[PDB]
């Protein structure tokens, strides 16, 4: 059949199997179909479009930094750099139009569907987390261009995140986090970076006795890898 | 049975 | 691209876990020829055993929940169309590699190693189209693999010493066809403690520094004998 001619449950469905198959490609392709459909996700549809996504763009990363190691540490062989040099852009080719796909959901459908404050800085952190992987292999003025698109999406989810969601939220505690690695690994601005984290993590700190014993557990998974990243900043 | 850190980010999965 | 281009791609797939690529790089390599050095052979039975891999355990997977679905005919059908899928992705790799060995590699093999290496070889992937397949099909996958395992192990035994890791790895494999594959749990067990005891009558008298290798292939068959005795 195809997935033109599937229902939204349908495709669901064939995501959970896709998942537990370990093909996160064929997951990806049907939660895409579902996203196309133009209906704002329920949460538990945005877990599988987002996990599948991550294990797409996450195999493509991780071979990207394996084959840019094995780059510099390779002797001088016109064969054998060559070789390096076009396989690495075979996989950068694959990220970006694993990257663009993704951009393309969330500025046709994802953003612009979403009904909640909560949805919307989720679905803006993901913008600025996919042109940040755009901006881990960029060069030159598509770098700046990309480095600042993804500054721009945190910003703005920032931005709502602090108007609208308490410090312990884990979707505003995530924001931060990765934030903060945007700003230590892609501006390489450190400081900034170590600030941004820590006044997050202080100022969850400071309300967690507000939380039940859920809400707690959801806040310090967050929390604790805030505090691992500046332990491995400032150390 | 045959013969045979980095620094981290996050992607919040509500429920 | 030359075949040393193309060696390097397949180790640089490797190291980047891109099987897919690996095994298409090994696959060209092996297509233009010549005998393939331990070195490239290596290589493509890495790149086709991860290939096939991946895809043997989606379809376990699928199976599992396919088998274990009650009360839901519509999840029930998706999970039977994506085994069927599945499987035919996997029909299609283990049909390259088998062309691969009746083309290449099986012809161009004059020591004995080599052509137990590629027998072995034969055996496993004929058995590997035998874990999904049913009927006829099943009968002459099942029957092929015998036969290559079979003639591997006759070779293996008059020309290879017990110790040889290619030796232990295809009584390895062997058992494990006789256990999962024909049911056939005594014929496995002999198999298995068969080539361990002879393989450690020799090594006693040898300094096993030198054969990490076998011993390796030597635990793996203990443990299998261990579990299917119990």
């Amino acid at each position: 059949m195809g997935s033109m001619t599937m229902d939204k449950s349908e495709l669901v469905q064939k995501a959970k199997l896709a998942e537990q198959a370990e093909r996160y490609d064929d997951m990806a392709a049907a939660m895409k179909a579902v996203t196309e459909q133009g209906h704002e996700l329920s949460n538990e549809e945005r877990n599988l479009l987002s996990v599948a996504y991550k294990n797409v763009v996450g195999a493509r990363r991780s071979s990207w930094r394996v084959i840019s190691s094995i780059e510099q540490k390779t002797e001088r062989n016109e064969k054998k750099q060559q070789m390096g040099k076009e396989y690495r852009e075979k996989i950068e080719a694959e990220l970006q139009d694993i990257c663009n796909d993704v951009l393309e959901l969330l500025d046709k459908y994802l953003i612009p569907n979403a009904t909640q404050p909560e949805s919307k800085v989720f679905y803006l952190k993901m913008k600025g987390d996919y042109f940040r992987y755009l901006s881990e292999v960029a060069s030159g003025d598509n770098k700046q261009t990309t480095v600042s698109n993804s500054q721009q999406a945190y910003q703005e989810a920032f931005e709502i995140s602090k108007k609208e969601m308490q410090p312990t939220h884990p979707i505003r505690l995530g924001l931060a986090l990765n934030f903060s690695v945007f700003y230590y690994e892609i501006l390489n601005s450190p400081e900034k970076a170590c600030s941004l984290a820590k006044t997050a993590f202080d100022e969850a700190i400071a309300e967690l006795d507000t939380l039940n014993e859920e809400s707690y557990k959801d806040s310090t998974l967050i929390m604790q890898l805030l505090r691992d990243n500046l332990t491995l900043w400032t150390s | 049975i045959s013969v045979i850190r980095r620094r981290q980010s996050v992607l919040n999965l509500m429920t």
